[PDB]
């Protein structure tokens, strides 16, 4: 099966930020650059 | 001290790439217009993607067709790029054949061509074949709004058929600039400039179009109290 | 959204009138919540400048970039004129509108801080 | 910020705003022209950027740009696990698969 | 969190008491069908479907509005179990 | 089976827990506040949506 | 780079020369030598971790390879390196307490080109015993089971090759006494 | 399909209004350029700007009244006036009291086509001996305009006032996650509003969708 990253997976970088799939969030309500570009990812900061 | 009708500038490349200008507003208005149209546009504008295929020899999509470079997983990979543009309003759904042979790049041109019905990217890469591959398929593309993953629909035109994820929403990227300008008498008023980069089924203008048609009925929505 | 902005540009420069203050703020000369010394009292900018009536109001110019939430401004709060930011009362009226009680909410919590 | 420059198209207002708010934090610095303060504030790693949902520039910039981000074995799928009843064990009548 | 919560605690010397009369009441409301409701018909907890506002159908949220009308009597011994359950069963069915 | 799932049902659903409490309970409970009940509220995902604030 | 060729998941070229056949399931090079080698590519191997161990050649049909280069990928690689994940552009900003205490926020543009999208296979079976008053057997003739519900199942009740069961589907028959 | 429209006001002040459902990212999109156009674009009128007898500045207080002249003028951004006249576009209103005296806005002499919705407004008290003449200025405007932005005034020693123009005091928009059918997070948009009372909630929010869609119908011709 090919199991999508749905809301809750495991997400983590190579820095040891073990991260939650939050809310899939469409490209709509999320931030962006003034070029338009949408963000992929939004990571709390306070897990710096 | 009342602002008039503000004008409206036009500047499109292509069927991609649209800008359109829009001055001068008050002050706020700039993303007060900016941002849901924008919104709109990255969500709910109505667009064409993929959203079946079936391979020949090919029993699902975590197969790999014999003389192809590109497995069945990569090759939907590739098709969830194919841009279709429907010619025609009325008509929601089309399904394009592709067969082809011997040490050939298929690509978007080798699509059977249908009648209104024009494929916006045809150097688009779907498989590589070989000396004895053999590449047949249908894919179903229909129109739809937003995306919708293979588990929701689950688009199956045969047993053997193969649900795709639809990226139905053709618009690519949305941005838009605010800028100062001012009427002479008053300042700081606000200056709108939409930039909208869309895949090519549907056009920049007529993507902003669909979007303000939106908004208005969801304007509309707001007459009934209760 | 709670503190206070300790800009430099004002440095605590001390004024005579107000407005002269206010001026100087117009000018460039010194930030809107940089720390003064105006006549007698201690205020910054914010709270002379830009003097809100209603709580509601602050917030409402707040919208319009107006002021910011962390600019120290003067909002008339219960019948009681304060020296705060707009969004320190933001957070005044959070407390008691979620606790449907404008009184023993702005007892409740600590405002100057 | 070079195609921007090329299109013919000046500083947002917004972006001027986010400016605003930053050279507030002390991030930037001030006095300079937008595309300087834009230069100086991406060298930090960190980009103006728009609330997509409210459109408002997110007041204060912030750091943005591509992380290894990889999924790891621990989804939910296999970890999902409800149930109203379940057949009991014979050794023991407790819900047991 | 619940409705009135507080007065609730206040009704009661122990907040286990307030769970076991409002417990036993929602036993009772259910034992009934809420036809032995104190709540007057304006009072009826209400939920929202895609019909229209319905009856609420959980009982516990029922006897804590019933209870915050103080409308209810509890305490240890008020009557015997046998004839206080004919005696509701004999009101309602 | 799963596409045996309707609108109705789902409102059903939404009509049963209305009033109900499910109570969560983290690996491994350490104190009272271990466990604690929460009105279920149905979510899109398949990911227990748990308030931010009883983390702690 | 040095991983996926130590780790031995992506097969790579035994000597300098031109690749007659590029194909998913296997890759065959003409070297040097005149010889001509046979790559059968692992397709999706169940790991004993469930991910999918996968071969994605990156070599076109009929061209120049040296030895000790790359002729197709291999599970988590990407131009014969080490692919673990996809680099996605992060924001690192909380927004509206969706990413809290280490909960990540994400776009469903990720979910839209199907980044993060992990294929997992799971190993299911079963085995049969002789018992008195009957033994077990693999078939598709299932006891008060609708056809509809045998749908995806061969006749020797395994199930098709390319089918999409769900839980409560049937997968392998048994029957017994 | 249709999204349902519940709205529950309660007197010309406060109104709440319930849109659901809308499709997922439609809650926001409604919610937060209504609620730019209710606090920076809706007709308003505020006191612009204010002049006393014997106010040279706006922080030299008055003499034989308790009230802080700050506080009045503060007072007088409460005020709320309405403009019966669609055409009027500025009234200078006047106040003359004396002795111990609770000015009330109703104090205000009348205006034809002027009506002060909440007269009721403690403006100023006097004492013994205590006199108070002044005369303020209503405009109509929208939005928030500080009294240096504006920089208006009728006369000399008339102090600038900041425009309160919006009647809307307040929009905020809670978009919690209801369901239909088997979808849960459509976007319920429950929009709350305050306003001053010339403006009911609902005329605000009508006059928004109505200024949004005038502002959709631009692009045209190019």
């Amino acid at each position: 099966q090919k199991r999508k990253l749905q809301v809750g997976d495991k997400l983590a970088n190579r820095h040891g930020n073990k991260g939650v799939v939050a809310k899939i969030l469409p490209v709509e309500d999320m931030p962006h650059l003034p070029d338009g570009t949408p963000v992929d990812v939004i990571l709390n900061p306070l897990g710096v | 001290s009342k602002l008039k009708a503000p004008v409206f500038t036009v500047r499109t490349q292509g069927r991609e790439y649209g800008e359109f200008v829009l001055e001068p507003l008050e002050r706020g208005f700039g993303v007060t217009l900016g941002n849901p149209l924008r919104r709109i546009l990255l969500s709910s504008i109505p667009g064409t993607a993929v959203t079946s295929v079936y391979i020949e020899d090919v029993l699902h999509e975590f197969s790999t067709i014999p003389g192809v470079k590109e497995d069945v997983v990569e090759i939907i990979l590739n098709l969830k790029e194919l841009v279709v543009r429907f010619l025609n309003p009325s008509l929601q759904t089309v399904t394009l054949l592709l067969k082809a042979e011997g040490p050939k790049e298929v690509k978007a041109r080798d699509f059977l061509p249908v009648a209104d019905v024009e494929i916006m990217n045809p150097d688009l890469h779907i498989a590589t074949l070989e000396e004895g591959g053999r590449l047949n398929m249908e894919v179903r593309v229909d129109r739809g709004v937003g995306y919708v993953p293979a588990e929701k629909h689950g688009i199956k035109d045969r047993i053997n058929a193969i649900p795709v994820d639809a990226v139905f929403s053709p618009v690519r990227r949305v941005a838009f600039q605010v800028e100062d300008t001012r009427l002479g008498q008053r300042t700081d008023l606000d200056k709108l400039t939409l930039r909208i980069w869309t895949d090519g089924s549907v056009t920049p203008l007529e993507a902003l179009n669909q979007a303000v048609e939106i908004l208005r009925e969801h304007l509309t929505y707001f007459s009934n109290p209760q | 959204i709670t503190q206070v902005r300790k800009e430099k540009k004002g440095a605590g420069l001390e004024f005579a009138t107000p407005e002269e203050a206010l001026a100087a703020h117009e000018r460039g000369e010194v930030a809107l919540n940089a720390p003064i010394k105006v006549a007698g009292r201690e205020t910054s900018v914010g709270r002379l400048k830009y003097v809100f009536a209603n709580p509601d109001e602050a917030l409402l110019a707040v919208a319009h970039g107006i002021v910011d939430l962390q600019d120290v401004v003067t909002v008339r709060y219960m019948g009681k004129r304060l020296e705060t930011s707009p969004g320190r009362i933001l957070f005044a009226r959070i407390v008691a509108e979620a606790v449907e009680d404008e009184k023993v909410a702005w007892e409740l919590i600590q405002l100057d801080v | 910020f070079g195609k921007r420059k090329g299109e013919g198209f000046g500083v947002d207002k917004r972006e001027v705003e986010v400016l605003r708010r930053a050279e507030k934090l002390g991030l930037v610095t001030p006095g300079k022209t937008p595309e300087e303060q834009l230069k100086e504030l991406f060298l930090q790693g960190k980009v103006v950027l728009y609330d997509g949902r409210t459109g408002e520039p997110i007041e204060g910039p912030i750091v943005v740009g591509q992380m290894f981000i990889m999924k790891l074995y621990h989804m939910v799928e296999d970890k999902m696990h409800a149930r109203s009843t379940g057949p009991y064990s014979l050794i023991t009548q407790q819900p047991l698969g | 969190a619940e409705p009135g919560i507080d007065k609730l605690f206040g009704m009661v010397d122990s907040k286990y008491r307030l769970t076991v009369v409002v417990a036993k009441r929602a036993q009772q409301l259910l034992r009934h069908g809420f036809k032995n409701t104190v709540l007057e018909p304006e009072e009826r907890p209400k939920m929202q479907t895609l019909e229209g506002l319905f009856d609420d159908p959980n009982a516990v949220t029922w006897a804590m509005k019933e209870l915050l009308t103080g409308r209810l009597v509890f305490g240890e011994n008020l009557v015997p179990e046998d004839r206080l359950q004919k005696e509701m069963e004999r009101l309602y069915p | 089976r799963q596409r045996d799932i309707k609108d109705e049902v789902w409102d059903a659903l939404e009509e049963v827990i209305h009033g109900k409490v499910v109570l969560l309970n983290r690996a491994p409970t350490l104190h009272r506040l271990g466990i604690q009940a929460f009105q279920p509220v149905l979510v899109e995902g398949q990911s227990i949506q748990l308030h931010p604030l009883v983390c702690e | 780079e040095r991983v996926v060729r130590d780790s031995l998941a992506a097969l790579y070229a035994e000597e300098d020369g031109e690749v007659a056949k590029v194909d998913g399931n296997r890759i065959v090079v003409r070297y040097e030598d005149g010889r001509l080698v046979e790559y059968p590519l692992r397709r999706f191997y169940r790991s004993n971790q469930g991910t999918a161990l996968d071969q994605r050649p990156r070599v076109v049909v009929g061209q120049r390879v040296r030895k000790g280069d790359l002729l197709a990928d291999g599970p988590a690689s990407e131009n014969g390196f080490l692919a673990l994940g996809q680099n996605v552009l992060v924001a690192i900003m909380p927004f509206d307490g969706y990413n809290f205490e280490d909960a990540i926020v994400i776009s469903e543009e990720l979910l839209k080109r199907d980044f993060y999208t992990s294929i997992h296979i799971e190993r299911y079976e079963i085995e049969a015993r002789d018992t008195k008053l009957g033994p077990e057997r693999i078939t598709r003739d299932i006891p008060h089971l609708s056809e509809a519900a045998l749908r995806d199942l061969d006749e020797e009740g395994v199930v098709r090759i390319g089918a999409e069961v769900k839980p409560g589907d049937i997968l392998v028959g048994r029957t017994s006494f």
